[PDB]
């Protein structure tokens, strides 16, 4: 049967799937301890993204603007960047890292960000001779790529900046791990996996503490845990495990080229097989055995999914949208549980890469139903297909697609980013064995509630 | 006096933006500079001019394509963020449109890309016949002539009408410039391009209300009761074509004088339509507004009947909340107008003491109003930033803060509850019923077991865990 | 405001909330390793309960019947007990414990269970000299109490039997913990709390492995983990912590009377305060400090619940049904999050006990709204009150109430036993800090889906 790749047939967008590159660069930066990204452009480019992160996480994250105004848009914005760096340093005495993120406006007018960084480094060295602030140029014009590409670009620039400063030294015995754009609950699960395997690793970025407590001492703990030192130590790792081709593998490639740290790109670990293959690669690189505890967690997940697959999932048609690593990985997970992912939507201009993704051939060789993969897609592409008569049983995607599912009376599982219209999702893993279990149970529970509300054999939920 | 906060020692220009009102001062000597440039790198709360045009005003309309000529981010960022329902299934909140600008368009121009996008949007939704096109940062910089494109599209598509707004984000210093450009362009290009049937002896426009959680729909129940025809709402639950008829009204009733005073002023100048400023938040304020409207039209008795009925319905609940909120300290950290709409109404009707106020984008006019109505001992902040908010909390110790959700989520860590001063918690908040709704949310926010629980350190052998007793009106 | 206790006003039952005593005794028994309960009565008394456990857990549990037939109804059933014990012992060589559970039939006919036990002990001693099988008489007439009472009775009888055999030994340093009738997920949570507090404890019964893996070796691991040796060591504990007045406290009282192990009964740990008070009690009896990790889990819970309480929960009216310890505990949790539990239903004839429960006073002094507590309730009492005009925003209860909620169009969170109509609930904690957070989130998500399906301000789920 056939997996066909097709582009959106319209020039414009209705209902964008992703945000722009600068938004993704901000997301990368907020995972770094003692980091406040500085977004060089107009004020909206900062404030709307701070809101987006508050929608997903229900937390505040600090990001600053250079406040480009009309004078700077006409005569150049270098002084706004320079002033913003100094104002951050003067008011935030613990600040260590400032990714300086460009926008459409400051790409169009040609501001020389590397020049402004030289100016700022001299000014900071003179004003604060006992501090070191790392200024990383992040070139993220919004008229290319998407937040996915901006995330990858920011990670790569920040690693290049920090590792250029420190270089290679003592071998650390640790893995570098780039999970991509995942939730705090994903990072929790990976930390547990590595602990149970006795494998030391740094996870870039460590966003576990984004789910921060309300504490009796009123302290604010909502910070990235990845430090300058952690980043610098990437040059000394045993190996890099890159879980996401479009969300950090290019940093693993840079560390391989610069420092001879071997990069191992694996399929993103959605579902059982992809998790098995990630653990096999960890055991190969480290020489550590996979522990019994993971065989058990695997087995618990399979037991749970088996209570659902042939009863409730078989032959049910699914559309999936989100980040490309998530879409392709979830399509593989869906087929393990007898779902039929017939429509996959990926939301940016990177189709020349997607066509060469090995997971497309892996789908070609396991699917018994046609699959349409729309690249450069917007969410109108989904809604239009449903209007034209595509029969879906389930949608998997982020919350900005909610009205499509609501109006079409299709159950929808919230995955990826942002998931603002349900509570607690950022805490639940989607990757790994526990994550496959949790995803499968969310799917069933969404279907079950839909059978009740629609009175569709609701009586059947007794002795399954 | 003007205040130099500790966190501002290195940006001492902030002193001119922060007033602490003290006894016997001539307030004329202490008016914060407002509507000035933002200081880079401060974590100012300000947004951009495009926001003020598309998100705040234009996007409220129920029947209009919102075509954002720019790269995709500006569109993504203004979608799934507002709470302005309609009576047509919330078309306005379900969709956003971009011209998806790419590098080729930056280099060689984006006018054909815009044209094609406009035709596509009208083709994909053949029942929608109205559109607003907005510029964004890059499309303004490259000089695309969106007015010309829109005239070509209207020639090719006689079924449509298109309005254009040149409002890149870097224009002005905040959302405010977007308001201004939209207002002045709409009066100049679209008012007086259509008429509607007049069905009442009494006609008004309601200017500067954006139907947050149904505020406009709630107020409309008053106008229907009074027999007053609203020619146009600017822009809550409104239509593009209603706004083309605004010159027909006998009276302009203004709530948001910040965003929408411009058009009221121009309608007065051009058409002789008087501008009436009211407060549509606040219990006793809403009664004053209805009495002024009815005095203008010579329908005083009708207004008294409405007011008597609403007081009988809602005043007892309001007073229940007043008894339990009296003396609580509140901060308001919003765009600007709500500070002057709320400082004295919460004091009069709920007994609440507003101890700190911050405006993202208010003008000096808005400070004149807020300082006139506000208390001694209160901080009045223009273009506040995040570190300042922490210092102000230390200084005034609020019991509740009315602000946006991200700031709400930050101050939660300090065990300070919030109410969403922008999109509301459980609104609507305008009118008689709405002030009761506001009060309820304030009460539930402050009288919340979770706050008391969060203070307890379970490791402290001298501490127990309390049980708190609440109430309901 | 008044908290009023009233009985069901009808003689008959429509839609019973609980099963009978023997079903609870079975539940107790299946948590013991190398235990097969023997239910002395007709065949339905076993088979229907084995089905009920398969509905809740999606697992098989071994329980045998004495297969009472007409001859035994005329002449007595003792020979059926005695044959059943031997046939179990002969065919299950690793069997160690057989609770002999009576039913309505065998209570009415008066079979002498203790006499049959003497016969069987002699026979087993002669036939299997190197084996010890513990036969516990469990008197569970179905015409009093309920499965709650039966669980309590079975635990007590088993404990009496095994501790009678072994007596008091060397001090263990451990706590005994009786959590009552809780899910595997609740047991997982308590194990974690004790580990984080460096408190050694036996949790009776340890049902974590009821969620068993599907393993490559095809092994069956669906067993209770509480062993004979663990039960016998109860006599040597430092203290007993009883979390459920109606579900195990009487065994803590037995161990206090017999072996001078001091019993501390605390409120069942639903919500924050009850969990706080539990942990304080543990600290007091063990002299161990509450760890920072628990302060942090508490704070994460609080932070999650604060995103929900005043926005979505305040002033919403709730009905709760289920076991008495769960209903009273959940009512307290609800009030912490600004929900209003206006109707509490408790499903058995133990009203004379419930009128003395200190948690009723705790409600009487905290509530600002009237609360009706209906004891000896059936689920028709909920339906009838809705039909008469009670306005509810939420129901919390077990799955046998599902059609009440479905037909009334009221959102329902599944808690307690059995929760067969949703996937995976047995693995999610409901007690503790993590449990409070998960309950709160389930509530919110149920509300959110309801808002969508009913188009009730569904646009509001964006910037909360
Ligand atoms: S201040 Fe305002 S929101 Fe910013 S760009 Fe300018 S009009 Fe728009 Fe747009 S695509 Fe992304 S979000 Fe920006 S970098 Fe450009
Ligand atoms: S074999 Fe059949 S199901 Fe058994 S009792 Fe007899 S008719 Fe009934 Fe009833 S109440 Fe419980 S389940 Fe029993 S112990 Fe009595
Ligand atoms: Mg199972
Ligand atoms: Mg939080």
């Amino acid at each position: 049967a056939e997996v066909k790749l097709s582009p959106r047939d319209r020039e414009g967008i209705i209902n964008p799937m992703y945000d722009c590159q600068p938004a993704g660069a901000q997301y990368a930066g907020i995972g770094i301890k003692d980091c406040i990204p500085l977004v060089h452009g107009g004020q909206g480019c900062t404030m709307f993204v701070r809101l987006l992160f508050a929608q997903h996480f229900k937390e505040n994250f600090d990001v600053a603007s250079t406040s480009l105004h009309e004078e700077s848009a006409v005569f150049g914005g270098a002084k706004r960047v320079e002033e913003g760096v100094l104002v951050l340093a003067r008011r935030y005495p613990n600040l260590r890292v400032i990714p300086i993120i460009t926008t459409c406006s400051t790409e169009v007018i040609g501001d020389d960000i590397e020049g402004s960084i030289r100016v700022c480094n001299r000014a900071l060295e003179a004003e604060f001779p006992d501090r070191k602030i790392y200024l990383a140029p992040v070139h993220t014009p919004s008229f290319k790529g998407s937040h996915v590409t901006g995330y990858a670009e920011c990670v790569k620039s920040v690693f290049k900046t920090i590792t250029d400063a420190h270089g290679k030294g003592q071998p650390s015995g640790k893995l570098n791990v780039f999970p991509g754009w995942v939730n705090p609950g994903d990072v929790v699960l990976l930390k547990r996996y590595f602990k149970e395997m006795d494998v030391e690793a740094n996870i870039y970025m460590d966003t576990e503490d984004f789910d921060s407590p309300m504490l009796p001492n009123k302290s604010i703990e909502t910070h990235g845990r990845t430090t300058v030192e952690d980043i610098a130590d990437s040059a000394n790792a045993l190996a890099t495990l890159s879980l996401a081709r479009y969300e950090g593998n290019t940093t693993g490639e840079l560390l391989q080229k610069t420092f001879a740290v071997p990069n191992a790109l694996v399929n993103t670990p959605y579902g059982i097989k992809n998790t098995d293959d990630m653990l096999r690669k960890i055991a190969e690189v480290t020489g550590k055995e996979i522990p019994e505890s993971l065989v058990r967690e695997r087995g618990i997940a399979l037991d749970a999914l088996a209570d659902l697959a042939h009863m409730f999932f078989a032959n049910k048609k699914v559309a999936i949208f989100g980040h490309p690593d998530l879409v392709l990985g979830l399509a593989q997970f869906c087929m393990e549980v007898e779902l039929e992912p017939v429509l996959l939507l990926i939301g940016d201009d990177q189709g020349n890469k997607y066509k060469k993704d090995p997971r497309i051939e892996e789908l070609k060789n396991t699917a018994h139903f046609d699959i349409e993969i729309v690249h450069n897609a917007d969410l109108w592409e989904l809604e239009k297909r449903i209007n034209a008569g595509l029969q879906l049983d389930l949608i998997m995607g982020h919350s900005k697609g909610r009205y499509v599912a609501i109006e079409a009376n299709i159950p929808m599982v919230r995955v990826g980013f942002p998931t603002f219209d349900r509570a607690g999702l950022y805490r639940k893993p989607s990757i790994g064995y526990q994550g496959a279990m949790e995803l499968g149970e969310m799917i069933a529970n969404a279907m079950f509630a839909h059978m009740e509300y629609t009175r569709n054999k609701e009586w059947i939920l007794n002795t399954w | 006096p003007m205040v130099l906060l500790e966190c501002d020692k290195d940006i001492p220009e902030r002193q001119k933006h922060i007033y602490l009102k003290a006894p016997n001062e001539d307030t004329r000597e202490f008016l914060p500079i407002a509507n000035a440039a933002t200081i880079p790198g401060t974590l100012s709360e300000r947004g951009c001019a495009f926001c003020g045009a598309k998100l705040v005003i234009g996007g409220v309309l129920k029947d209009t394509i919102q075509m954002i000529h720019g790269p995709l981010g500006c569109a993504y960022d203004t979608w799934h963020t507002k709470r302005y329902p309609t009576d047509n299934g919330h078309f306005n909140m379900k969709y956003v449109w971009s011209t998806d600008m790419k590098e080729s368009h930056v280099v060689f121009g984006g006018e054909k890309r815009l044209e094609k996008s406009m035709h596509e949007a009208f083709d994909e939704m053949p029942d929608i016949k109205r559109m607003i096109v907005y510029t964004t940062c890059p499309t303004a910089l490259i000089g695309d002539d969106i007015k010309a494109v829109a005239k070509k599209v209207m020639k090719d598509r006689p079924d449509v009408d298109v309005f254009t707004v040149e409002c890149p984000g870097f224009s002005g210093v905040s959302q405010s410039k977007g308001h201004h450009v939209l207002n002045i362009g709409w009066i100049n290009e679209k008012v007086e391009t259509m008429e509607k049937e007049i069905t009442s002896e009494y006609t008004m426009n309601f200017i500067g209300d954006f139907n947050i959680q149904g505020d406009t729909q709630l107020l409309q129940t008053y106008w229907d009761r009074l027999g007053i025809q609203v020619v146009a709402h600017f822009t809550g639950n409104g239509t593009y074509d209603d706004l083309r008829c605004m010159h027909q009204a006998q009276l302009n009733v203004v709530n948001c004088a910040r965003s929408s005073g411009y058009i009221a002023n121009e309608l007065k100048k051009r058409y002789g339509i008087p501008r009436l400023d009211i407060d549509s938040w606040g219990f006793n304020y809403m009664a004053e507004g209805i009495r002024k409207i009815c005095a203008f039209f010579g329908i005083e008795e009708k207004g008294e009947e409405l007011i008597a009925e609403e007081y009988a319905k809602w005043k007892p609940k309001l007073d229940w909340y007043k008894e339990r909120l009296q003396g609580k300290k509140m901060a308001i950290w919003t765009g600007g107008p709500r500070l002057w709409h709320w400082t004295k109404s919460v004091e009069d009707d709920l007994g609440v003491q507003v101890v700190a106020m911050s405006s993202k984008f208010g003008h000096e006019e808005d400070f004149e109003k807020v300082i006139a109505r506000g208390k001694e001992g209160t901080y009045y902040i223009d273009d506040g930033n995040e570190l300042e908010f922490f210092e102000i909390i230390d200084l005034v110790k609020p019991d509740v803060i009315f602000t946006g959700p991200r700031v709400g989520e930050l101050v939660k860590k300090l065990h300070i509850p919030y109410v969403n001063g922008h999109g509301y918690h459980n609104g609507p908040y305008m009118g008689f019923e709405g002030f009761v709704n506001l009060a309820r949310d304030m009460y539930n926010a402050v009288h919340n077991p979770l706050r008391h629980l969060a203070a307890v350190d379970i490791r402290d052998k001298s501490q127990t865990t309390p049980v708190i007793v609440r109430g309901a009106a």
